[PDB]
RNA sequence: CCGGUGAAAUUGAACUGGCCGUGAAGAUGCGGCCUACCCGUGGCAGGACGAAAAGACCCCGUGGAGCUUUACUGCAGCCU
RNA sequence: GGCGGUAGGGGAGCGUUCCCGAUGCCGAUGAAGGCCGACCCGCGAGGGCGGCUGGAGGUAAGGGAAGUGCGAAUGCCGGC
RNA sequence: CUGUUGGGAAGCAGCGCCAGAGAGGGUGAAAGCCCCGUAGGCGAAAGGUGGGGGGAUAGGUGAGGGUACCCGAGUACCCCGUGGUUCGUGGAGCCAUGGGGGAAUCUGGGCGGACCACCGCCUAAGGCUAAGUACUCCGGGUGACCGAUAGCGCACCAGUACCGUGAGGGAAAGGUGAAAAGAACCCCGGGAGGGGAGUGAAAUAGAGCCUGAAACCGUGGGCUUACAAGCAGUCACGGCCCCGCAAGGGGUUGUGGCGUGCCUAUUGAAGCAUGAGCCGGCGACUCACGGUCGUGGGCGAGCUUAAGCCGUUGAGGCGG
RNA sequence: GGGGAACCUGGGGAACUGAAACAUCUCAGUACCCAGAGGAGAGGAAAGAGAAAUCGACUCCCUGAGUAGCGGCGAGCGAA
């Protein structure tokens, strides 16, 4: 809600939070759907009696025949021929309003900040690249690989010193993708960040 | 795909305000060698319909 | 996402089959001929469900009719004491007392001579 | 919340209808059962029965067109003052599409209802018997000219 | 008849009688009555309205197609 | 108090294929599938349980997308 | 690394390690650390490329006044048919022109929807010009795409076999096992095919060799049938054989009660109205755009973007 | 000089179909035939647009816009 933790370079202090902390759940899933539909890339397609390579050609004279009647052999009745209503490629996206977003943004960081599931960082022993400069850290400042966690900095070092950390994705500070942060079950999030988050909102 | 308005119906018909349909009304520009007086007043103002104006609504839409 | 049938479409049959054991011929491993014999079971055996009982409630009166008229009163005379006495105890099964000890139905049919003559 | 455990709330899933059923939806496949359904009844808005439609209007409202088209001379679009007083000041068209009203129709004239705040409003045109309704408040230049 | 090789159309399934009635009213299949041991084989064709090519017949379709014409419109061609 | 029911309307559910759930879990001490059963849940479409076979994948609770549920079309392929 | 089931371990347990590499595939089953590889980094003597940089060259570079020279020809313009533009002769321009009449050099010539006057744009009848745009035989990456009746017709010697003179039509068919280690040898027998031994974890994996359903055929066993009239079942009782603990349960049926198959069209069936020999698989309301109603959520005199632009590559933000 | 899966320019160019018949109209200058240009093709530097004493070659996506308009003003067609 209003209150966040920092590990400073100098210590542990707080800051208060500007935003708002109410709930709406069918929001943040009519959110995650958008942001999974967006990224399905349309690629299923069967064929329809006309992209089959079959002619076009009737089978037998339906007139004086013992058989039934027919017809080309893209016919979907037969088999091997054409595909009824089969799925040709097409998009799955759409436009949803930002401001279900924006604010699908705060719900989500307030839903740690809630549960204290949160940090903002600004000091760090792996401001360079090694996953060992870092997993120490995480030692020192209290993730002892139990719960899984999102991570936001502007920095493509750490990024490296944790990219391949299977309990804990990356991500870079404007993505704020709300499936990763429901799908992680604890966050981690620095100053610039929260300088874009706060231009996004705050 | 997009639907094409109706323009044989825009020049016929004008949409109102409350969504209903109100068009000119019939028969005065042929049967006049002089029949009712009366007729000629009641025909030459617009009137309004029931159930078929929906039938219309649903040709124009964008307009 | 393609869905072909697979499973499903066989185990139904097999079920068929599985109320169908016993069917003439056919009438058991063919498939959409036991998907019909049982449409008539279901219904054949609703009505005689429906039916068991006045197919006992008929044999009970036989039985009670050959009875009464072992004494010497027909079961129409029999029943009216019976119901003059106003005695809504016999099931007409329960009636079956003549081969169940008969001085117990015996002196039932006295019980039916008094209020009548 | 955490990943799964965020259905949606109610009355909203699609469960959209399925006719090829036994006892579901019907055998016919829900709105058919006669005959003359499989491809359509031609377009049920403006046609069908073959007698002579409701086209039996007359279309007497003229100007229904040229050659050219239409013509660009300016639209008039009117604003009710009853929201002007939400602000104040030289009220200008160039702010009034940003307020959220004319938008580009451009060519603002005033009139409507209600206690003006004496706030000179700038525009195109004034409606009189409103003008007057403006003449116990304030004041009120015209636009350029034409 | 014996040895050897070995198809077909048809077929919802069958444990497939007769008669007198009923029944959209031509019943092996409904009711009553009569007859009849189970199963084959040789043959005859009364029934199963039998197999239909979607009857060789009649009608319908705001179907098709050939042909005709002082039906309609256009075209070639011909005159001009 | 009402609950026969065709066209038709509304509501509710079961099953299949795939995705988030997953660098998750079940699986050689045997998965999916196939033979059974007189066991159990459900009125249901269905879900669990014991036995046999098979031998490597299968995926809960809540959300999502469908090439989605067969008894016939003188339907098509194959087999008989 | 070791230990332990297992034919086989990557499984299970313990103790560790790498990490810019925990994405994947293989190895007898499920491997971050066995193998190729991914993160990241280096790289061609030769050909090509060039779109970024550089040199050179092609080309180009002033004004005022006067002159009375030149400015794209059957062309412009007008008419008779005509097409294109949304223009179906409509008030019908403009652009191109098949036919006919036939100009002028800036005192000129076209246009702004008949025509005229003014006002404004343009200078035609010579040609050229990258980029931004479409496509996918080819290569790469990717998939809420299929998985042998599906996916193109072909996963396989397929545009083959087969049909037709001919254009042209055009299929079916994958799966032993990880390893052929594929049955030496013996026996019946003409061989084929089998029995045994043996390999194999398994031959109940035997060379159309993973799974093996259903229709269909046969052998063995329990019940029944040669006085009986039948949509072939249902109900009741007894009877025979089996399971089981009282009691109960399974399978069969002798007798008695009742019993006019399914779907479709039909007012109407049992029907002498359509259809199906049977089984097993493929097979039938989805999608795009716009719109009416309903509903769920966002904001609320406001609500909202589209193409496109920055960025990891299943991240979003700007863009009014 | 010929080939090249589709894409591109030009020369020709239908009818089914829709109008619930059908001739103007639509399908459509689509499918098909021909010739040719290449990695692209075509167009391309105003005798332009269009109303401001304004924009400035050409192509391409969005919006304008199913607006203006075209239509046996019927189906329906469709700009700048
Ligand atoms: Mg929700
Ligand atoms: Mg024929
Ligand atoms: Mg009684
Ligand atoms: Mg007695
Ligand atoms: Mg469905
Ligand atoms: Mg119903
Ligand atoms: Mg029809
Ligand atoms: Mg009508
Ligand atoms: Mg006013
Ligand atoms: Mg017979
Ligand atoms: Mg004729
Ligand atoms: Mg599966
Ligand atoms: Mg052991
Ligand atoms: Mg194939
Ligand atoms: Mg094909
Ligand atoms: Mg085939
Ligand atoms: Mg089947």
């Amino acid at each position: 809600m209003y209150q966040i933790p920092v590990l400073s370079p100098s210590g542990r202090r707080e800051l208060a939070a500007d935003l708002p902390a109410e709930i709406n759940p069918h929001l943040l899933w009519e959110v995650v759907r958008w942001q999974l539909a967006k990224r399905r890339r349309g690629t299923a397609s069967t064929k329809t009696r006309g992209e089959v390579a079959y002619s076009g050609r009737k089978i037998w004279p339906q007139k004086h025949t013992g058989r039934a009647r027919h017809g080309d052999i893209g016919a979907p009745i037969f088999v091997g021929g054409g595909v009824v209503f089969g799925p040709k490629p097409r998009d799955y996206s759409y436009t949803l309003p930002k401001k279900v977003r924006k604010k699908g943004l705060a719900m989500a960081v307030a839903d740690r900040a809630r549960e204290g599931k949160l940090l903002l960082v600004e000091a760090f022993a792996g401001v360079n690249g090694k996953t060992k400069e870092f997993l120490a850290w995480a030692k020192e400042a209290g993730l002892d690989g139990s719960e899984s966690v999102l991570l936001v900095t502007g920095n493509e070092l750490v990024r490296r010193a944790a990219r391949n950390l299977p309990w804990v994705v990356t991500l870079a500070p404007e993505g704020l993708n709300v499936y990763d942060i429901v799908r992680t079950e604890r966050l981690v999030m620095d100053l610039d960040a929260w300088e874009v988050f706060q231009n996004r909102i705050g | 795909p997009k639907m094409k308005t109706h323009k044989g119906a825009k020049k016929r018909v004008k949409i109102t305000a409350s969504g209903k349909v109100v068009a000119m009304k019939t028969g005065k520009r042929h049967l006049n060698w002089q029949k009712s007086g009366k007729e000629i007043r009641q025909k030459g103002r617009k009137f309004v319909l029931a159930k078929p104006e929906a039938e219309r609504i649903k040709l124009l839409l964008p307009y | 996402p393609r869905a072909k049938t697979g499973v499903v479409r066989r185990r139904k049959h097999k079920k068929i089959l599985k109320l169908a054991k016993g069917y003439w011929g056919l009438r058991s491993k063919s498939f959409r001929k036991a998907r019909e014999t049982l449409f008539a079971a279901g219904n054949y055996a609703y009505a005689h469900r429906k039916r068991r009982k006045r197919d006992f409630r008929r044999l009970w009166i036989v039985r009670i009719n050959a009875a009464c008229r072992q004494h010497g009163l027909n079961y129409s005379t029999f029943i009216h004491g019976l119901k003059k006495a106003g005695i809504e105890v016999d099931r007409k099964n329960l009636a079956d007392l003549a081969v169940r000890e008969p001085q117990v139905f015996a002196e039932l049919v006295e019980r039916a001579k008094a209020a009548q003559g | 919340d955490l990943r799964p455990n965020p259905g949606a709330n109610k009355r909203r899933k699609r469960v959209g209808r399925g006719p090829g059923s036994g006892h579901g939806k019907t055998a016919t496949r829900g709105h058919k059962g006669q005959k003359s359904r499989s491809g359509g009844l031609k377009d049920p808005r403006r046609f069908e029965g073959g007698r002579s439609t409701t086209l039996m209007r007359l279309p007497k409202r003229g100007m229904q067109g040229q050659v050219p088209g239409e013509i660009k001379r300016p639209r008039y679009q009117g604003v009710n003052l009853k929201d002007l007083a939400r602000f104040e000041g030289e009220v200008t068209p160039e702010l009034l599409v940003r307020a959220g009203l004319l938008k580009k129709g451009y060519r603002l004239k005033i009139l409507g209802e209600g206690e003006a705040k004496p706030l000179k409003v700038v525009a195109h045109a004034f409606s009189k018997s409103a003008l007057e309704k403006l003449k116990a408040a304030g004041g009120e230049p015209v636009l350029l000219e034409a």
